[PDB]
């Protein structure tokens, strides 16, 4: 990695950044809402 | 750092951001120099025994 970074293949005694580390997320979620409104269709088909 | 700051977990933004490359290499090169100077001017001023 450090190879990499530095753009060569010798290096000399020292310390070396790098590109940093970071925890990719373990799986999705999605929310919305709640929801509690419903549309009167129950009352609409069950018209006499 | 260039991609944290910049195109903050973003795989495309850094995907178009590579086309600059060098330039935030430029960057890190001119913070790493200034804190080594600041380490230096404590280690010069302090360390004369
Ligand atoms: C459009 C409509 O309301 N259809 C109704 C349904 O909602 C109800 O569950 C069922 C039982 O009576 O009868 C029919």
């Amino acid at each position: 990695e450090t190879k990499c970074t530095l753009k060569s293949f010798t290096v000399e005694k020292g310390i070396y950044q790098t590109s940093n580390f970071r925890v990719q997320p373990t799986e999705s979620i999605v929310r919305f809402p709640n929801i509690t409104n419903l549309c009167p269709f129950d009352e609409v088909f069950n018209a006499t | 750092d260039c991609t944290m700051y910049i195109c903050g977990d973003s795989t495309e933004c850094s995907n178009l951001l590579l086309q600059y490359g060098s330039f935030c290499t430029q960057l890190k090169r001119a913070l790493t120099g200034i804190a080594v100077e600041q380490d230096k001017n404590t280690q010069e001023v302090f360390a004369q025994v």
